RNA sequence: UAAGGUGAUAUGAACCGUUAUAACCGGCGAUUUCCGAAUGGGGAAACCCAGUGUGUUUCGACACACUAUCAUUAACUGAAUCCAUAGGUUAAUGAGGCGAACCGGGGGAACUGAAACAUCUAAGUACCCCGAGGAAAAGAAAUCAACCGAGAUUCCCCCAGUAGCGGCGAGCGAACGGGGAGCAGCCCAGAGCCUGAAUCAGUGUGUGUGUUAGUGGAAGCGUCUGGAAAGGCGCGCGAUACAGGGUGACAGCCCCGUACACAAAAAUGCACAUGCUGUGAGCUCGAUGAGUAGGGCGGGACACGUGGUAUCCUGUCUGAAUAUGGGGGGACCAUCCUCCAAGGCUAAAUACUCCUGACUGACCGAUAGUGAACCAGUACCGUGAGGGAAAGGCGAAAAGAAC
RNA sequence: AGGACCGAACCGACUAAUGUCGAAAAAUUAGCGGAUGACUUGUGGCUGGGGGUGAAAGGCCAAUCAAACCGGGAGAUAGCU
RNA sequence: CGAAGGUGUGCUGUGAGGCAUGCUGGAGGUAUCAGAAGUGCGAAUGCUGACAUAAGUAACGAUAAAGCGGGUGAAAAGCCCGCUCGCCGGAAGACCAAGGGUUCCUGUCCAACGUUAAUCGGGGCAGGGUGAGUCGACCCCUAAGGCGAGGCCGAAAGGCGUAGUCGAUGGGAAACAGGUUAAUAUUCCUGUACUUGGUGUUACUGCGAAGGGGGGACGGAGAAGGCUAUGUUGGCCGGGCG
RNA sequence: UACGGUGCUGAAGCAACAAAUGCCCUGCUUCCAGGAAAAGCCUCUAAGCAUCAGGUAACAUCAAAUCGUACCCCAAACCG
């Protein structure tokens, strides 16, 4: 039922990183995906007294909405929408606009 | 917020 | 472990859940209170499987 | 001076306690009003 | 309460109208009495709190007949 | 029977404190949290079997939960009962 | 259904999974501490004390079940006197209590108006109590009408603020009839012939259909500005789908969705068909509701306040006829008309919304809107009944400020 | 012996001052009356709103009494402001 | 390439008002013509919230009273310790009952509380502490009184009341001394004891009621005697001779 | 001695007098106003059972459950 799953190579459609690519690390329950190399936030992390002293300004990956990204087709070289079909006994995702099987 | 004891009344007269 | 305890004999699986309480269920409760139990997911699953046998214990005995 | 409220748990429960309220028809209707209003503290009890 | 056994007469409310038509809420009471009637069936006496008009229902009927309706209504005669 | 099953639920946590540690070396008494609805016979029989030690007498008291405050919420700790289980000369744990 | 999850404040730790016994959703089951009708007894609620019968490692001492009241029925006993009853014991079934409004019944004010106030009105209103259902009540004429006729009850609009009632003051206020919704009639007071024939009720099966999980579900880019574009411009597509929401500013083609087309292992709602059981058909001849109608005294309700007052009900005292008889047709008499009491059941149109699902608003936008948009009947006040607040917004994303 | 006397605890409040937005929504200070009885007090009960209770002031009935408090008729009514 | 709102300016109409625009603000507003008002506040000793005023004024809450040195700390009149002064002492001391509910004790902090400061506290956070056969509660019983199977009465609700059942402020069984914790101690430890039940063994023996009887079981006041708690003195012991 | 306190050791430890509202005393006297109830405890038997069951004496053994227990308690902790 999820149009974008865990290990899908996606492309950002809207935001400051429009046109960049990258695979998703994880997706949250609030419709937020986490893709590396896209939402680089300069978090001023305080060094916890507990057993490690990172300090510095860390470079994390902020969450972005799943609606602003779409899975990369890697054949047409552009953004591609995804539907659902019943090609085998289970439900599987299939492409649109020169539809293929994922 | 409480009221006040009210001014002490004088002895009332008659005809 | 829904099927791995289903067809076992009544007092046979009764001994297991009576052993369940004799072990971890009581042993890990002593170790977690003394700050020696590193893992915390073990206490949750042991409470779950004790409830699993007691559900099957009532299912096998009588109705 | 002697204040009008001299507390006593025994006299409090004997007058406005739960079992005192349930001992009469009208006291039961008090609880119905409290439950309709959804008040947490129903009577004076422990 | 003031309830007749046979007829079922109970007190009713009304107005105590005066000469100036002042309405005062009063209560009409039945003429109940505790009379023990002889029953030839059981050869004993059965005491009842019946009305004076209720006894007039009793004597025109049978004493064993009127107790059947009391037994049917679920009354302890 | 299920008497031994009850003893496996009476014991809750081995209590430790400055007073409880002194009870070990001097008074030979273990201090440990028990069930709220636990009697002296139930506590004694649990330590007899589950700990393989000789229980002389068990003294219990109910600890009242302190009324704490998590910010603006008025909370209250759960009440619990501690046991002063005195062992004999041949104690192990 | 599923590649993500171990509810939230609220991270973290330790883990469970990745096409299947992770999690989630629903159906069916199990568990369901104590109080509370509480129901073993008691009691200051979440407490104390038991009794009986069974099953059991140290007589140690535990485990389970039962034991409340009342009503009905059955069985066994059983006085004061023989019998017998009252009473007692046991067994079975039902009830007890809670719940917003609607309904029926039993009680029932005053403030107010009359410019006072007692008749009256307010008002059979507020309130108290009892009872029942999903609707409740009533309900198939001893009815209306007029000497033409209509034919159960219930609800809406006229009739009509009319006729009337009323310190004829204030005020109260019809009926007849008509137009509509919805229309369903039956059983006993009794015997025979025929007996299960319509009829409903209780349980199974079959089919249809709905609910409780859900599935598929269309269609776009470039470029400009802008932090970010859905916004401007340009050129396309879908549309039984621009209902709606979210997406870094206003998106039909980014997503959730929507129209439309589908789906139920299991549990049921409803509609019939049908199996079984109970139930009672149809015809003939009868019967056809007594301390009742009515009357006297005193009230109540009918718009009708006793007035010339018809009608019904009732506290008390009386009291017929009985279908060749009686009631009503508004004091009452005679004639005609009509109906049949003193025994009962009944769906529909009718009222309400504690609660659930969907949708809408020339309703509010935080002193408003429910008292409460923020863990509100909460904090707080009062012994108690009860009263009762204030308190919304950083940012797109915490990236919430390393040093 | 004493509803005896003086006088502590205790009960009460006669005089004066202070206090009158007070330390206190009747108290303190200095004196006062009873102080073995019709005394005082603790605890647990009973009597309630046209009612209770009153060695009786129309006093008390939870700091409110010629008819307590709360909720409801009720947005009573007001020729008045 | 900047809506509404806010805040200024310049014009404009007889007027309620209108237009343009500087700045902030940040995403909504709305021409013209019609329609519907929760449609225009200075007053109601109007309601809610905020801020002035008197004014840095009274007061800082019994006239029992503080003075000094050292310590801690950024800061000491108020905290800690030591040396002097004063107050209560039939209490302003030490135990309880009722009533409160962790205020107890330790570590740590001075944002809010304390009518001043505060490293201080009954203030915030965290941790610990409440040990019973002999104390009390529970339990046996009962007074006043409550409920009340049946029963009587009452329109309903319900009222009274028997058996019974509750109901202490009363009657019933039993432990003292010493020591110990930062906080518990007739409860913990040591010493020495006491009471009530169950079971088993032995030896005798008739036991046995919601029943009878005894006892429990009782008023005020007064006086005397013997005592004791306790106090004083002497003796004894230890220290001293300033 | 972390200087808070801890460990060890430890003499005398008697007599006389005074003396209570406290004890004997729920006593005695006196007075009138005439001064709770039931349970525990002792005893007796009824219905019943007697080789029993039960009761008394001695010994051994077990058990005495549950809850309250900190602190203020004439007060900055209760009511105001």
């Amino acid at each position: 039922a999820a149009k974008i799953r865990r290990d899908d190579e996606v492309i950002v459609l809207t935001g400051k990183d429009k046109g960049k690519r990258g695979k998703v690390k994880n997706v949250l329950s609030s419709g937020k995906v986490i893709v590396e190399g896209i939402n680089l936030v300069k978090k001023h992390q305080k060094p916890v007294p507990a057993l490690n002293q990172p300090g510095g300004i860390v470079e994390k990956e902020a969450a972005i909405q799943v609606s602003n990204v779409a899975i990369f087709n890697a054949a047409t070289g552009k953004a591609d929408r995804v539907g659902f079909r019943f090609e085998d006994g289970k439900k599987v995702r299939f492409f649109k606009s020169n539809s293929e099987t994922i | 917020p409480r009221p006040r004891p009210r001014p002490r009344p004088r002895p009332r007269p008659r005809p | 472990m829904k099927a791995k305890e289903l067809r076992e004999k009544s007092v046979e699986e009764l001994n297991t859940e009576l052993l369940n309480l004799l072990r971890e269920q009581f042993n890990l409760r002593m170790q977690a209170a003394s700050g020696q139990l590193q893992q915390s997911h073990l206490l949750k699953q042991v409470r779950r499987d004790v409830a699993r046998v007691k559900t099957l214990l009532n299912e096998k005995a009588g109705a | 001076m002697k204040r009008t409220f001299q507390p006593s748990v025994l006299k409090r429960n004997r007058s406005h306690g739960f079992r005192a309220r349930m001992a009469t028809k009208n006291g039961r209707q008090v609880l119905a009003r409290r439950r309709a209003k959804g008040r947490a503290r129903l009577t004076v009890s422990k | 309460s003031r309830v007749c056994q046979v007829t079922g007469k109970r007190p009713v409310t009304g107005n105590n109208r005066s000469h100036a038509l002042n309405a005062t809420k009063r209560r009409f009471l039945p003429n109940l009495h505790s009379h023990r009637f002889w029953v030839e069936s059981e050869k004993r006496f059965v005491t009842l709190r019946v009305s004076a008009k209720g006894m007039r229902v009793i004597d025109k009927k049978g004493i064993d007949t009127v107790l059947a309706e009391l037994r049917a209504r679920g009354e302890k005669y | 029977m299920i008497r031994e099953e009850r003893l496996l639920k009476v014991l809750r946590a081995p209590h430790v404190s400055e007073k409880a540690s002194t009870a070990m070396e001097k008074s030979n008494t273990i201090v440990l949290k028990v069930a709220k609805d636990a009697t002296k016979a139930e506590i004694k029989a649990a330590v007899q079997k589950l700990f393989e030690v000789e229980v002389e007498v068990v003294n219990t008291l109910v600890v009242k939960g302190k009324v704490k405050r998590h910010g603006q919420r008025i909370g209250r700790r759960s009440d619990w009962k501690k046991a002063y289980v005195t062992l004999k000369e041949g104690q192990n744990l």
